[PDB]
């Protein structure tokens, strides 16, 4: 089906992902992030 | 069931309305105006142009600006459509090779500030196509802002073989106003650039043969058609009226490096696959305002002709509903039941976030 | 090992992403489906403003409705509230380099300086005009009327022994008035360019030199005479924007998008030409509104008759189509290139033959052009009665040169240019096809491109088969009829049109050969009506109880019938066949399919 | 860096890389091609004979069509009715 | 955490090459952006794609590769980069309201993945992460070997590569998803060399074929084979530059070799005592240039393309000085000498896995050719050849062996970081 009966979506913001190379070094990437559903 | 909306943005004028009609509810130019020291749109921007500065959002067919182009939409809906997005899927247009960042980006507006239930984006030339009737060819796409060249395959265009001419009908309006200038007529303002656009869409053709057009043009009563100002005053132009879209063909008279539409699109057929040129030349759409021009597929057919090989059986399609082909083809899209397993539902961007619309639209 | 490589700070490791990014597509079910596109009629822009139209009218006026009629001598124009309409000659004169009769062979054509007659008039031509000359004198012999054996010896000594008067300037009972080029025009517009009458009374040899161009001939667009397809769009455009300013007197273009406009267009049309006049109406006049109805639609409509056949007889071409049930039966329509101007021609040449004094005569010099029409009005009859050595003059008046008066005889030369009617080989067929398709293409599909959209008939095909008996595809067996030259007698055009119409019921031929109609100006030849009758009754001896030909209709002129028809299409409530200015700028030529009252 | 520990690790990594990852990887996007290809193909026939219809000739747009005729007709043999007898 | 979305990394994929250079993302299945290495020069402004190179007075065409295919002009490929991954490929900025006529660093989000051709020396690698560092505000970087990008674009772990390319053809063995720096070969018998030898044909023919460009034609009409052309030529106020000319003249020879040009499939050498004879004796291909010209080819068609398999039967060339190429540097001489570099064991391995890559490998016959000379040189071994690529388009290799690359999760850890790079500065020589 489609909406319910309208009600927002979760708000999607671009953050940033830390990650890890096998030597090591952590760098940063940017993500899109939304805050945890309950 | 309720029908979706069909959007069609362009650097020039938005065309909106529901799919499965034949042709748009609202036509309206993509112009938002600030006040100089509230904002408005479309032609209420346009008449109080005293008081505002004005700016176009989409720029060469890519959105430039995302809090213009939501006023646009913002308008669309409730003050052309007169209808509430909650309610209706979205069906929104992009422009040939346009950024992954901007796709994303439309999806976020459409799903976080309109609520839309349901959306799909779509490559405008590829609509185009559905709306000539047909799932193989090569489109001339030429608008305000930009010419594409878009060679497609089995309903898939070939983004490699995709040619982009940076010249189209903003860059005519202006050849046209130094031209009449030329011949001592005034023209440097924004109203007359209104003026000079509503020469170049009545008055404006494409010669057959530009060198004897040039050669016969010395002497004909015929030729010298004439136009009434809004101020009342009348002015008559002659040659200008095909030196115009020469420019088309021959961009060098309007002082830039490329090949006009017809070497693009013989470009464009020479980046694809040998066994698949003959269905190209076999399907030449055109689509767009500035393929409007009286003439234009005549010259078309003579001009590929003359780079093609003498085997090949050219053929230049060109309907009468062309300037409109991308939002039929829009309508047609969203009006198929297979449409409803095709879209991105706001289930699938609650889980995904906007990255969803690479996975769903191609 | 593995502790070491953690101490050196090595370790491998997912960084919590999934095996890949690469998109994972599900294929679409394509079973059992359906489309919701123009699926109801408020999905469809013309048919959606057409119920806004009804309801705003529920919840128009004659004068601001245009009505044209165009044509290859002559343009009938007028607004619906008019009882008749304004005629001009559908010709435009432009400044030039040349003449239409420095550029081209004279008229009727001569090969000047040949050994003999026979090869100067051309041998084919001089034994028809002969075998002619002894049936008509057999067939009144038959009717026992008068036969002097030495009438044509009487007629050519005379013209052979005879000499010009010249006449004083003041002694003329007609002082000639040529159209002064050098004046300003005064209709709202610059460009020093005349219309109609006063364009055929431009001397030849004016100070400024004017050519003449006539952008309809055979009933078709003139491309034979044209360059480009942009010069001949901007002659239709040039007339009727000057016919619309000097006939209508509608002088302020500004105003012109408070009218409407109804176009009279043949039963077997050329579809660019439709799509071009529409074009002209809704881009360049900016009219409100454009309707369009056949020439034999709106003939019946004059008339006020249910069920026709109409036979049209013009200048350039002759038409033949049966009408049923607001229809034009589809099938029925004959279209042949030949009028009364075939006639003026055979009459001139006839003459010339027989040692006609003023043997020097161009029907391409537009002079001798009028003299022509006039000398054919006031003699050409098919009344066979009427006929004996008769002697008459006419005077030859000739920009900056004195008035000559001719004495001439004439014997049959009067009937048998008529008679070329049903035996259409001894009219000049030699040029009409040059330039056929040499600017504007066929038509075809808007979107199967190598399928020819063009009307067609079953009737105009066994006419094509007469000429010439006719795996190919649609444009080699489309290209394959447009090299043959519809020409046939008018009593089989008719016959045949009728038994197509019919498709083999003998009870609708009965109704229809009773019902025949005569319209246009070439069939303003006296009794041209009974003379078809006695044709057809001859032809089928079966029908002979039941033909009945009409000229005309309700007392009008046979050049009005049509006009009057479409004036009363325009006024009549139940028509909604408009295209609007609106739909056109959406939509283009794709409007007229939904909006017309026939199958486009 | 140099040393048989991050040899070993950096061979170990691009061994399970290119026997594991790339050969299934390989599959789903040759399958995936497969898919979007066949679903594009099949919509733009679909999208194509929706464009073409309008132009289709039927029993009932045909009988309409005959109706709208005739009801004009109808209406010319009204005007005259009235004129012819009203004149 | 169950915080993020689909996204997780949008890497750019680059593959530079003498004749082409394509750009775009990983996770599709061609790139976006392909077009020439040459590129125009007239006024100090440099050109970039296929639709801007047009006869203009002061134009002149040049290339940022050399025939080593490698980098020759690093300002050069920094213009052509930036055009390809920041103009085309990122969001633009908007123009200016002044200037619109109605009121009277740039890879921050996206790690780069590079291609190198696998004789690439460490001075050119050190020198590609120094320009794409310092230029683009780019988070990480990954150079990676051609042949091992073919490999995976065949879906294979271990694979015997060949390698037809513009400038070079290579033979390399990649195991285990490396390449086996012993049984690297190289040649300049390739499709630069495949122009050269139709040039040389065309110059030979008893009336000379003369190649003139289309943009050099106004217009042209049908005439019949071996006729003079009824045609029009352009002419121009300015002359014309021989580079220029040549450039366009490339474009033909290209038409040529995709639609005439045939590989001697059949059995034996093309000069076998029967085979030449009975060539001539075969239906030809029909060819027009852009002047109309018009004729039938029967054994030159052959001919030219066997040069590449056995060196006796290669056209001269016409620049005097582009040595003729010798017995070592055939396609078999090559594949010969690359297993010979390898251990006796890998070798049924390697040729059940021989992956078929570069343009000149889809002239007619070449597989077929390829399989016959493989089997004869070494019988008593299943041979099997695949295509690099995803789909019945197999211009693009490496590229889609870079896109199926950096979209595998277990990638992610190898890229070279930002930081990685300002700690180290030659960190690629000890991470590849
Ligand atoms: N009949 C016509 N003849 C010639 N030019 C026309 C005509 N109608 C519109 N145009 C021009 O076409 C342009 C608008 O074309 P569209 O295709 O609607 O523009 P658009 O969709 O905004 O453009 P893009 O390509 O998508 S940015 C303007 O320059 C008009 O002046
Ligand atoms: N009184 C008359 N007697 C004989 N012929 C006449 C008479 N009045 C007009 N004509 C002829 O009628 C012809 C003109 O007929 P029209 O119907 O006006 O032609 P038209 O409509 O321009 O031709 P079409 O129908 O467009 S081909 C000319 O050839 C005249 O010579
Ligand atoms: N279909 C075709 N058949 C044969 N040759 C072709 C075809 N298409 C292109 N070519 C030739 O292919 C060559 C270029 O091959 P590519 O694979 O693009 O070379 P590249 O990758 O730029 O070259 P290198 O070797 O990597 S520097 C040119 O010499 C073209 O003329
Ligand atoms: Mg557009
Ligand atoms: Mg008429
Ligand atoms: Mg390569």
């Amino acid at each position: 089906a489609l909406d319910r009966s309208g009600k927002p979506c979760r708000k999607w913001t671009r953050g940033t992902f830390q990650m890890k190379s096998f030597t090591g070094v952590v760098w940063e990437i940017p993500r899109w992030t939304a805050p945890p559903r309950p | 069931e309720v029908a979706a909306l069909v959007i069609d943005n362009g650097s020039g004028m938005c065309k909106a309305g529901f799919a499965g009609d034949d042709a748009p509810r609202a036509v309206f130019p993509s112009i938002v105006g600030r006040p100089r020291h509230d904002s408005y749109v479309g032609d209420e921007a346009q008449s109080k142009r005293g008081i505002l500065t004005l700016r176009y959002p989409i720029e060469h067919g890519v959105v430039t600006n995302w809090d213009d182009m939501e006023k646009i939409w913002h308008h669309t809906f409730y003050n052309e459509l007169r209808v509430a997005p909650e309610e209706h899927p979205v069906l929104l247009t992009e422009a040939p090779i346009n950024p992954k960042s901007n796709r994303e980006k439309m999806t976020q507006i459409v799903f976080e500030t309109f609520n839309a239930p349901a959306f799909y984006v779509s490559i405008q030339a590829v609509l185009s196509l559905y709306a000539s009737g047909r799932t193989t060819g090569i489109v001339l796409d030429s608008g305000d802002g930009v010419t594409h060249v878009v060679p497609i395959y089995e309903g898939f265009s070939l983004p490699h073989a995709i040619a982009r001419l940076d010249m189209a009908g903003r860059d005519l309006t202006d050849y046209l106003m130094k031209i009449l200038a030329e011949r001592g007529y005034t023209f440097s303002t924004t109203a007359e650039r209104e003026i000079v656009r509503d020469i170049k869409e009545k008055l404006c053709y494409v010669a057959l043969d530009f060198e004897q057009e040039i050669q016969t043009a010395a002497q004909s009563s015929h030729l010298e058609k004439s136009y009434e100002l809004p101020d009342g005053q009348v002015i008559t132009i002659g040659n200008e009226r095909f030196r115009a879209p020469e420019a088309l063909f021959q961009p060098s008279v309007l002082g830039l490096e490329s090949g006009g539409i017809h070497v693009t699109t013989f470009n464009s057929i020479m980046k694809c696959d040998v066994d698949v040129r003959k269905d190209l030349y076999g399907n030449i759409v055109m689509s767009g305002g500035t393929t409007m021009y009286p003439g234009l597929s005549d010259r078309m057919q003579k001009e590929i002709t003359a780079l093609a090989p003498s085997s090949m059986k050219v053929k230049i399609i060109a309907p009468p509903e062309r300037k409109y082909s991308v939002w039929i083809g829009g309508s047609i899209l969203a009006s198929l039941s297979t449409f409803q397993q095709m879209w991105i539902s706001k289930q699938e961007y609650d889980e995904s976030g906007p990255s969803i619309v690479h996975r769903k639209c191609f | 090992s593995e502790r070491v490589l953690a101490r050196e700070g090595l370790e491998r490791t997912d960084n919590g992403m999934r095996q890949t990014s690469w998109p994972e597509v599900q294929p679409i079910n394509q079973k059992n489906y359906y489309t919701d596109y123009m699926k109801r009629d408020d999905q469809i822009l013309s048919l959606r403003l057409q119920n806004e139209a009804n309801r705003e009218r529920l919840v128009m006026d004659p004068s601001k409705i245009i009505v044209i009629h165009p044509g290859s001598q002559n343009l009938r124009i007028g607004f619906a509230s008019d009882a008749l309409p304004k005629t001009i000659p559908m010709v435009l004169g432009t400044q030039y380099s040349q003449t239409e009769s420095e550029m081209h062979e004279a008229l009727p054509r001569r090969q000047f300086e040949g050994r003999t007659m026979e090869q100067q008039y051309g041998e084919e031509w001089v034994k028809k005009y002969q075998k002619m000359c002894s049936d008509l004198k057999v067939t009144m012999r038959a009717n026992k009327l008068k036969v002097l054996p030495n009438s044509k010896d009487l007629v050519v000594n005379f013209n052979r022994r005879t000499e010009p008067e010249i006449i004083s300037q003041h002694n003329d009972p007609l002082q000639v008035e040529w159209t002064n080029v050098n004046k300003a025009p005064e209709d709202g517009t610059t460009q020093k360019v005349f219309i109609g009458q006063q364009a055929l009374r431009i001397a030849e040899d004016s100070s400024p030199k004017y050519k003449l161009w006539w952008p309809i001939q055979h009933g078709w667009l003139n491309e034979d005479d044209y360059p480009t397809r942009a010069h001949l769009f901007d002659d239709l455009e040039m007339l009727l924007d000057r016919a619309l300013r000097r006939e209508l007197g509608l002088t302020k273009k500004a105003d012109w998008k408070q009218y409407s406009c109804v176009i009279v267009i043949p039963d077997l049309y050329d579809k660019r030409y439709v799509e071009l006049l529409l074009h002209l109406c809704i881009e360049f006049f900016d009219l409100s509104r454009v309707a369009f109805i056949q020439e034999s639609m709106a003939a019946t409509f004059g008339a006020g008759y249910t069920q026709a056949c109409v036979v049209d007889v013009g200048a350039q071409k002759t038409s033949i189509s049966c009408v049923e049930d607001g229809l034009v039966i589809e099938d029925s329509r004959v279209n042949l290139k030949y009028g009364g101007y075939d006639v003026t021609e055979t009459f001139i040449k006839m003459m010339l033959y027989d040692n006609f004094p003023y043997q020097d005569i161009n029907l391409r010099r537009r002079h001798d052009f009028l003299l022509a029409e006039e000398l054919k009005m006031k003699y050409c009859t098919l009344s066979q009665a009427n006929i004996s050595v008769q002697a008459f003059d006419f005077h030859l008046r000739a920009p900056n040169q004195p008035t000559r008066k001719y004495q001439f005889k004439f014997y049959d030369e009067v009937i048998l240019a008529p008679m070329g009617f049903y035996d259409p080989s001894i009219f000049d067929n030699s040029t009409k096809l040059r330039g056929r398709r040499k600017l504007i293409d066929r038509s075809y599909n808007a979107y199967d491109v190598d399928m020819p959209d063009d009307p067609t008939s079953s009737a105009q095909l066994a006419i094509l088969a007469m000429v010439q008996p006719s795996q190919r595809s649609a444009k080699e067996i489309a290209a394959e009829r447009d090299a043959v030259l519809p020409i046939a007698p008018l009593d089989v055009a008719i016959l045949t049109s009728i038994q197509h119409a019919a498709k083999g019921d003998e009870k609708k031929v009965r109704e229809l050969v009773g019902s025949i109609m005569v319209v246009g100006g070439g069939a303003k030849i006296p009794h041209f009506a009974p003379f078809l009758e006695e044709k057809l009754k001859i032809r089928r001896p079966d029908l002979a109880d039941r033909i009945l030909v009409s000229r005309s209709a309700r007392e009008m002129d046979e050049q009005v019938v049509v006009w009057k028809g479409a004036s009363v299409f325009a006024k009549l409530s139940t028509n909604d066949s408009w295209v609007t200015n609106y739909e056109y700028k959406m939509l283009g030529s794709r409007c007229i399919y939904m909006k017309l009252l026939w199958h486009y | 860096f140099q040393s048989k520990g991050y040899n070993q690790i950096y061979d170990q990594i691009w061994r399970d890389l290119a026997r594991k990852d790339v050969s299934k990887v390989f599959r789903l996007a040759t399958d995936s091609y497969a898919t979007k290809a066949s679903n594009l193909k099949k919509t733009a026939i679909l999208a194509s004979k929706e464009a073409k219809r309008w132009q289709l000739r039927t029993n009932k747009g045909t009988k309409d069509l005959q109706a709208r005729a005739k009801r004009v007709m109808r209406d010319m043999m009204g005007f005259w009715k009235r004129n012819e007898r009203e004149e | 955490a169950d915080i993020y979305g689909g996204d997780e990394v949008s890497a750019l994929v680059l593959d530079p090459g003498y004749c082409n250079t394509r750009a775009g993302f990983a996770g599709e299945e061609m790139p976006k952006q392909v077009i020439p290495s040459f590129y125009g020069h007239v006024d100090g402004r440099d050109l970039f794609g296929d639709e801007v190179i047009v006869p203009r007075a002061g134009f002149e065409v040049r290339n940022y590769m050399n025939r080593d295919s490698m980098v020759e002009d690093w300002d050069a490929a920094t213009r052509v980069w930036e055009y390809l991954l920041v103009q085309r490929l990122q969001p633009p900025r908007p123009t200016p309201a002044s200037k619109n006529g109605l009121n009277v660093k740039p890879l921050t989000e996206n790690p780069l993945l590079m291609t190198e051709a696998p004789w690439n020396t460490p001075k050119a690698r050190e020198k590609a992460i120094e320009v794409v560092m310092e230029n683009w505000g780019t988070p990480a970087f990954w150079l990676s070997r051609t042949p091992v990008l073919a490999a995976f674009a065949a879906g294979k772990a271990t694979a015997l590569v060949i390698d037809v390319g513009g400038a070079n053809t290579s033979v390399t063995a990649i195991h285990d998803g490396m390449v086996l720096k012993r049984s690297i070969q190289r040649s300049p018998a390739a499709g630069v060399w495949l122009s050269g030898q139709i040039r040389s044909m065309w110059k030979s023919q008893d009336p000379p074929v003369n190649v003139v460009p289309t943009f050099m034609v106004e217009n042209k009409k049908p005439v019949e084979a071996g006729a003079p052309p009824d045609c029009r030529l352009r002419n121009f106020g300015f002359p014309i530059h021989d580079s220029f000319r040549a450039f366009e003249e490339e474009r033909v020879l290209t038409e040529f070799k995709e639609s005439v040009v045939e590989v001697w499939r059949g059995p034996g050498k093309y000069l076998n005592p029967g085979n030449e004879d009975f060539a001539k004796t075969q239906p030809g291909r029909v060819f027009e240039f852009p002047d109309g010209s018009n004729q039938m080819w029967r054994e030159q068609r052959y001919r030219v393309a066997e040069g590449m398999w056995d060196e006796t039967a290669a056209y001269p060339s016409l620049n005097p000085d582009e040595a003729a190429i010798t017995k070592a540097q055939t396609i078999p001489a090559l594949i010969k000498a690359a297993l010979d570099g390898v251990d006796v064991d890998l070798r049924p391995n390697l040729l059940g896995n021989v992956v078929v890559t570069g343009s000149t490998s889809l002239l007619n016959g070449f597989n077929d050719r390829l399989n016959h000379e493989l089997t004869n040189m070494y019988p008593g071994l299943k041979i099997k050849l695949h295509a690099a690529g995803l789909t019945s388009e197999r211009r693009f290799g490496a590229w889609i062996g870079g896109s199926i690359l950096a979209s595998l999760g277990t990638f992610h850890q190898m890229w070279i970081s930002r930081k990685e790079y300002e700690e180290n500065g030659a960190g690629i020589v000890e991470k590849r």
